[PDB]
Formats: structure tokens, C-alpha cells, sequence
């Protein structure tokens, strides 16, 4: 009942500008120290900025004078100006409530959103089946999923049948190719006998190129 | 200028054992030490504030205690839902001069029995074949250790440089893991060959899945 929502963030060219926002949900963030924490891909994280109930900023060494932390008040929501982005400025920035009148430390966070300060190009996913076979698939249980190749940049969320279809769901992480494009698959494990009767659809999702992809597994015949 | 030196980067152990993590603090934070687990995907959680303070909802097999400023996160009886990376966090008063500072994290794996993965075979769709570009897929799932050495063959003949793999987090249930290896090739190279096979190699088993062109 008590939630930080972020949003923006996605793809920015190396010296562009960037404005990440956190909704709060549940309680005023006026009346807390509130502030911005990252982690680059595969590693610690990395405190960004803070900001205090009476509105006086604290920054970092490297983000001193780049960044500017804000809230409005009227719609309750934190703010992350960044202005003089660099390669080492790509990371999952976090929104998170500090409580300093009791524990002394962070008590609520959000989910992160990717920055990805790169000079590369937004392209789109190609999602391709990957098609369950015939009832000789170790049993009674069968795998099908989606390959989805070539898109830039991260991240990508995929789902099966809308959110319905989650036990025995792998999404496994993307993979840097030598061409610069990601790819991933997804993999979900059925009875083989709810092929024929119960449709299989994954829906990939792409914010940074607003493209969705909805692509139904069709079981693939011999003959 | 403070600074959190964390220890160990990242520990294995089975579920019972007690493990520990190590922070080590520049200077003095008094008790304003806190500890966070994060799983992946997800943002941290609060474990542990004012040194040896338990947070709400958290199991009391995590503990905290202090001695000076070296400062020790204890996990009494490992569970398979402790599979995260665990950060301590440092406030020297009101972080000033960079007196905010986090740990270098620990990522902590589980030891579990052997278990050998189920091997399912995904030869590249048509709509894929459209565009010149071949992607065959080699699926592991629930299999342990992490260790698996997956290889591929095109009618018999070893590949190298030619796939590549990936692996999921350590399963929070079963303490288990998924591989996917992908084999990419050229339209040519695929019509030019007509049986494929990946072979898992887990100790001393060595399992391969195949399928040949056409047929079927």
C-alpha cells in the first residue's frame, strides 16, 4: 500500500539530458529525506543523491553541479535532472525513502529504471517461435518459447498469456552479440497434452522502442 | 570521505550452514549501519538497521552485531531463499563528504545434491529461415551444479566459436538452474547439413538431443 513508481529512462546519447520520476503512493515524500541510488550492469550500488525535507540537495563527487534532485510537493513526486550524461553514467537508477528519524537507513525503495547513455541507435525486437515438437518430449511435459533477437537497448519484459502463465517460466538474461544487438529467449514448460486446446501467446515488451509483441506458439506438425 | 570494505565478494554454502559477511568502516559510523538483501531483478530490502536491529518481517536466523568499527552479518541456518547479493550501508551523521557508502556486496550461491537437467532441442523456425539467419537453441532445465559443459554438433562434427550461452539465477525453490545455448548460423550453412545435436556433459554424463532436417 505504500509504493515508489519511476519512470523515464531508456536511451540517451552521450552529453544529452535525461529526467527520471518517482510517484509516491501511500504517504508524502515532503515529509521524508528522499533519494536517487544506481548500479551499473554487474555491479554495487552506488549512492546518487539526496534530498532533504526542507529541500536542500546533497550530491556526489562525480554528480556534483550535473545532476539536480527535486519534488513536487502538489503531485508528490521526486525528480532526477541529469544534464552532462557519460558511458559511465549507463545503470539501473532506484528511488528510495530514507527515514532518519527512527531506523537510520532506507525503508522503501522502487523498482529501477535503466539508463543507457549510448551513442547506438533504438531498434526494435524480432520475436521467432520456438515451437514445441510431438508427444516424444521427455513425457508427459513439453517446452516451447519465444526467441526474441536483435533489439537495442535493454531492457526487454516478456510474459506469457498476459500474465497468466507463470510456473515453470524462464526468461534468461540477454546476451551482448558481436553485432551490438541483444537477443534473449523465454522458455515455459506445459503438459503435452494441453497442446492443441490451450493457446500459448508471449508478449514481449520494448519500452525504449514502444513495441510490443504479442506472438502465439503454434505447435509445429511432420509430415 | 568514508568508505565500506565488504567481505567476502561472494560465498557457496548448504542449506543449515551459518555464514558471515564483513563490513569494514574508513572511520567511525557509530551504530548508523544497516544491512539490505537484493534478488535479482528486484530492489534491495532492508534486513537489518542500527547495527542489530531487526526489521519487519524478517526471519530471526538473519543477525547483525557490531565491534567497533567492523561490523557482521550472520545467516544462522542457510535457506534456499537466501540466494541474493547482501550489502552493508554506511552513514557517517548526515553524509557529507561522501559520508553516504555501500558495500562492495556479497552474492551468495547454494550447494545442493546433484541434479541432472531435462535437454529439450529447438530447431530455428521458418519466419527465422526468411531472413538469412539460422538460430538453433539448446534448452537446460533444472539442473545443478551451475557447471555444464554444452556442445554442439552439425552431422557429427564438433562446433567452436559458434554458440552462446546463457544462465538464469539460481532457482529461490530448489536451489536449481536453466541454461539456454544458442547456435547461429547462415541460411547456407544450415541447407548444407542435415543433422543437429547438443550434448550436456554433467560429470560422468554426457546426454545428447538431436533432430535432423526435414524429417520430422
Amino acid at each position: 500500500e505504500v509504493q515508489l513508481v519511476e519512470s523515464g529512462g531508456g536511451l540517451v546519447q552521450p552529453g544529452g539530458s535525461l529526467r527520471l520520476s518517482c510517484a509516491a503512493s501511500g504517504f508524502s515524500l515532503s515529509s521524508y529525506y528522499m533519494t536517487w541510488v544506481r548500479q551499473a550492469p554487474g555491479k554495487g550500488l552506488e549512492w546518487v543523491s539526496v534530498i532533504n525535507v526542507y529541500g536542500g540537495t546533497y550530491y556526489a563527487s562525480w554528480a556534483k553541479g550535473r545532476f539536480t534532485i527535486s519534488r513536487d510537493n502538489s503531485k508528490n513526486t521526486l525528480y532526477l535532472q541529469m544534464n552532462s550524461l557519460r558511458a559511465e553514467d549507463t545503470a539501473v537508477y532506484y528511488c528510495a525513502r530514507e527515514d532518519v528519524a527512527v531506523y537510520m537507513a532506507i525503508d522503501l525503495w522502487g523498482q529501477g529504471t535503466l539508463v543507457t547513455v549510448s551513442s547506438a541507435s533504438t531498434k526494435g525486437p524480432s520475436v521467432f517461435p520456438l515451437a514445441p515438437s510431438s508427444k516424444s518430449t521427455s513425457g508427459g511435459t513439453a517446452a516451447l518459447g519465444c526467441l526474441v533477437k536483435d533489439y537495442f537497448p535493454e531492457p526487454v519484459t516478456v510474459s506469457w498469456n498476459s500474465g497468466a502463465l507463470t510456473s515453470g517460466v524462464h526468461t534468461f538474461p540477454a546476451v551482448l552479440q558481436s553485432s551490438g544487438l541483444y537477443s534473449l529467449s523465454s522458455v515455459v514448460t506445459v503438459p503435452s497434452s494441453s497442446l492443441g486446446t490451450q493457446t500459448y501467446i508471449c508478449n514481449v515488451n520494448h519500452k525504449p522502442s514502444n513495441t510490443k509483441v504479442d506472438k502465439k506458439v503454434e505447435p509445429k506438425s511432420c509430415g | 570521505a568514508i568508505q565500506m570494505t565488504q567481505s567476502p565478494s561472494s560465498l557457496s554454502a548448504s542449506v543449515g550452514d551459518r555464514v558471515t559477511i564483513t563490513c569494514q568502516a574508513s572511520q567511525s559510523i557509530s551504530n548508523q549501519l544497516s544491512w539490505y538483501q537484493q534478488k535479482p531483478g528486484k530492489a534491495p530490502k532492508l534486513l537489518i538497521y542500527d547495527a542489530s536491529s531487526l526489521a519487519s518481517g524478517v526471519p530471526s536466523r538473519f543477525s547483525g552485531s557490531r565491534s567497533g568499527t567492523k561490523f557482521t552479518l550472520t545467516i544462522s541456518s542457510l535457506q534456499p531463499e537466501d540466494f541474493a547479493t547482501y550489502y552493508c550501508l554506511g552513514i557517517y551523521g548526515d553524509g557529507a563528504d561522501d559520508g553516504i557508502a555501500f558495500g562492495g556486496g556479497t552474492k551468495v550461491e547454494i550447494k545442493r545434491t546433484v541434479a541432472a537437467p531435462s535437454v529439450f532441442i529447438f530447431p530455428p523456425s521458418d519466419e527465422q529461415l526468411k531472413s538469412g539467419t539460422a538460430s538453433v537453441v539448446c534448452l537446460l532445465n533444472n539442473f545443478y551444479p551451475r557447471e555444464a559443459k554444452v556442445q554442439w554438433k552439425v552431422d557429427n562434427a564438433l562446433q567452436s566459436g559458434n554458440s552462446q550461452e546463457s544462465v538464469t539465477e539460481q532457482d529461490s525453490k530448489d536451489s536449481t538452474y536453466s541454461l539456454s545455448s544458442t547456435l547461429t548460423l547462415s541460411k547456407a550453412d544450415y541447407e548444407k547439413h542435415k543433422v543437429y545435436a547438443c550434448e550436456v556433459t554433467q560429470g560422468t554424463t554426457s546426454v545428447t538431443k538431436s533432430f535432423n532436417r526435414g524429417e520430422c
